[PDB]
């Protein structure tokens, strides 16, 4: 039970730059362990690790002062902690380093809680903070990384409070267009884990034209571009999550409408294939969206409805 | 009387911290695929809300 | 702090002993190298025929030279440490 | 909308904590007679 | 540099746990070596056995060129020529080294791609001649353009 | 001192299982209830 | 054989059923400090029994 | 089913070993040209 | 059995240490028990000291005289047998 020197060492007045960063790394490795995860839980070890990388005044420092924060926040009572003690702070503070550690930083929250971002949620301006922050491209192929966290972060807090997030500008099919008009292409980010970004993106525009507030969301942003865009590479949870956004969009007629009349050959091959897994998604989406774009209907019958 | 101490720790610590990473890693992966798969079934279930909400 | 339970050693020796005892358990990580370090330190600063002992379920039946002899206690450990 | 499942443990850890601090100390033979007469206490 | 990439290394093993240990790490360690790797997946290749791009010195901008390739994961193969657009020459040279030519590879060519430079890279990529493609330049038939399979295999129906 | 580590580590277990099952469950209850509502629309 | 660090303890994965399904039905009422009904639950559970 | 058994022990001991007694100036070529030596 | 783990002794002064072992541990049952026994009895047989550690987990760092050392487990209880 020796983590607490560690920790000591870390959260010494003016913690040092000598190493600073194979100790947080060593701390990391045992609050991670399902034993030393409980022995830094319960055993204090401030947020002195925060406050430090908030007045990191240096450059190779902060990067690393935010990944331990980080690689800390992604407990059940280590976050707790960090919340009762303002670790919202640092959950802010990460989001504006271009650095890939400190972009991810603010993601791994929610990451971690898949429902328990809350706390996120409540800092309200947190999101969209970081939203201007994995939307400006800087750096990218290592901030995608935390692009992709982000976009599962949003899967889990959109899902979990609609229209806190849709009520802000970040948007729920907001996002989701300036991820196509994005593209993300680069030359070697396409879609690297940004398939999942793009399928935890899609998840969310589900989950979040459920509510009325996405549907609002959807009509400002008409994504179906997106879909277009990002329904290539296969994935499975893409295609799943996308289909469900395109069921979930017929509360909004607007782009419900749009996306099921002027979609691509990408909703008949699926049809006529055998991707059986997105095709319950994709038929609920056919179904509800019958109605906007009401000529969706009629459409599928001539195009062999009777197959 | 190089091998024994630095490749002594080298390795203990690599090796434990495979054992306890690969735990950690695949249970959580197991909770994502929880909640995936229930996640799809309610989103079903709310395509059916939808239907329930326009149904007026 | 620290704890001794079954001493024949002097005061201030047990101070020392205490103290090096401390820094290992702090910095080193395996028992065996705990008692590697305790050895070799006071062999270099007294003597060369030192015996260390870190366990934490044990029973033995030791020959000690007299007047060097400790059997304490830190944290989660006991520490056996006679001369030879 | 989405309904808010406010039914977090806040009061649940201290209980919790309590009754698994006592079942891991007892080891329980049986895990009935353990945890009821745990609960009898508590109401004690 | 040793200490992470050995890290990676038993972070990999850790990961697999076989049961010859010493045989599996073995091929493990010479996979990871060398591009040519012994599973090699085709129609999607997962495992770069880059022997047209060594060939070609980079096949155009090698680290754009790489980067799409990498970025694609016969519809795979698809989808990163339509990603792409040289390069064609090295997409038809990667998907004939995955397969076995019998007239299906040049079919496959040109369904996934205006048929002659394609055939012109295929033949380089043996490592016959053009002999060979001037007969079947006399042999072909809608000589327009773009001929189709059906169409073209007039005359030399029996051909590999 | 030589147990808490254990507590924890079943407690934030039991704690996220019973949480996301309940919640789950409950949630489908509430659409089958509509459902049958909608059955009752349809009598 | 004494324990010798914290590994040593032998509590099965029955316990953390035990916990589960108390869990499940502590939060299905949502009861709070549910000690009388958690006294009938063991009744109950031990009549089964 | 997850406990490395005892070979990968022993056999990242003598790696570790031998790669520092060697001193290798490219890294990755011994480990394989090294499991084919020690396969016969 | 008998598993002797890490030892340096011959093979005469082998099976004369586990053999004792074996006795020792059908007589009694504390380490202090069976460390007595044992080393008495090879203190006895021997040489002037013998240090005698019995327990399950403990480390060690100790200068041995070459040829009178062994540590070995019998079952799951473990003995160090050290001359110095």
């Amino acid at each position: 039970r020796a983590i607490p020197k560690l920790v000591a060492v870390l959260a010494l007045p003016e913690l040092p730059d000598d190493q600073r960063a194979h100790a947080l790394r060593v701390l990391n490795g045992l609050l991670s362990t399902q034993e030393h995860k409980t022995n830094a839980v319960a055993e204090g070890a401030a947020p002195p690790l925060c406050q430090l990388a908030s007045q990191c005044r240096d450059d190779e420092v902060r990067r690393l002062s935010c990944s331990a924060l980080a690689s800390l926040g992604q407990v059940m009572a280590g976050r707790n902690g960090i919340v009762a003690a303002g670790g919202l702070p640092v959950l802010t503070e990460a989001l504006q380093t271009t650095p890939e550690q400190a972009a991810a930083a603010l993601k791994s929250f929610a990451a971690s809680n898949d429902g328990a971002a809350q706390l996120n949620l409540e800092r309200a301006a947190i999101v969209p903070a970081l939203v201007t922050l994995l939307s400006q491209p800087t750096d990218p192929a290592f901030t995608l990384t935390a692009f992709s966290n982000a976009l599962s972060t949003l899967e889990g807090m959109t899902r979990t409070d609609d229209g806190v997030l849709a009520a802000l500008d970040g948007g729920v099919p907001a996002c989701l267009v300036a991820l196509a008009r994005r593209g993300l292409e680069g030359d070697l980010k396409f879609e690297g884990r940004l398939m999942e970004l793009l399928q935890l993106v899609a998840t969310c525009l589900e989950q979040i034209c459920h509510h009325a507030d996405g549907k609002a969301a959807c009509r400002q942003a008409e994504a179906h571009k997106v879909l277009a865009e990002l329904l290539t590479l296969q994935h499975r949870e893409i295609i799943k999550h996308a289909a469900a956004a395109l069921m979930g969009l017929a509360v909004e007629k607007e782009s419900k409408v749009n996306v099921m009349l002027y979609a691509g050959v990408s909703l008949v091959r699926l049809m006529r294939g055998s991707d059986a897994e997105l095709a319950a998604n994709a038929r609920d989406t056919v179904a509800a969206a019958a109605e906007h774009l009401e000529a969706r209907r009629t459409a599928e019958m001539l195009l062999s409805m009777e197959e | 009387f190089e091998v024994e101490p630095i490749l002594e720790v080298l390795v203990g610590k690599v090796l434990e911290q495979g054992l306890m990473e690969v735990l950690e890693e695949e249970e959580l992966a197991a909770m994502r695929a929880h909640q995936e798969h229930f996640e799809q079934i309610r989103n079903a279930e709310l395509v059916a809300t939808q239907r329930m909400e326009a149904a007026e | 702090k620290a704890v001794i339970k079954n001493a024949d050693m002097s005061e201030e020796m047990q101070a020392d002993a205490v103290d090096c005892a401390t820094q290992a358990l702090e910095k080193y990580n395996i028992e065996k190298d705990i008692a590697a370090y305790i050895k070799k330190e006071f062999d270099r600063k007294h003597n060369p025929t030192w015996h260390c002992i870190v366990g934490r379920n044990f029973g033995s039946y030791v020959t000690h030279e007299t007047k060097h002899f400790i059997y304490f206690y830190l944290g989660q450990v006991a520490i056996l440490l006679f001369k030879s | 909308t989405y309904q808010k499942p406010i039914t977090i443990p806040g009061d649940f850890p201290a209980i919790l904590k309590a009754f698994t601090r006592e079942i891991l100390r007892a080891q329980p033979s049986n895990i009935y007679e353990f945890g009821a007469r745990y609960f009898s206490g508590l109401q004690g | 540099n040793l200490a992470d990439i050995l890290k990676a290394y038993t972070k990999e093993v850790i990961r697999r746990q076989p049961t010859d240990l010493i045989a599996f790490s073995a091929k493990y360690f010479t996979n990871l070596a060398n591009v040519a790797s012994g599973v090699s997946n085709s129609s999607a290749p997962a495992k770069e056995q880059l022997r047209q791009v060594y060939t070609r010195g980079g096949s155009g901008g090698a680290t754009l060129t790489e980067s799409q390739v990498t970025g694609l994961c016969i519809a795979d193969a698809v989808v990163a020529k339509v990603m792409e657009v040289d390069l064609s020459k090295f997409v038809f040279l990667c998907l004939a080294m995955s397969c076995e030519d019998f007239n299906r590879v040049c079919m496959g060519v040109f369904d996934v791609f205006d048929l002659l430079t394609l055939i012109a890279h295929l033949g380089p990529d043996m490592d016959v001649t053009p002999a060979f493609l001037d007969a079947v330049a006399a042999e072909l038939p809608a000589g327009g353009g773009a001929v189709t399979y059906m169409e073209l295999c007039e005359a030399p129906s029996l051909k590999p």
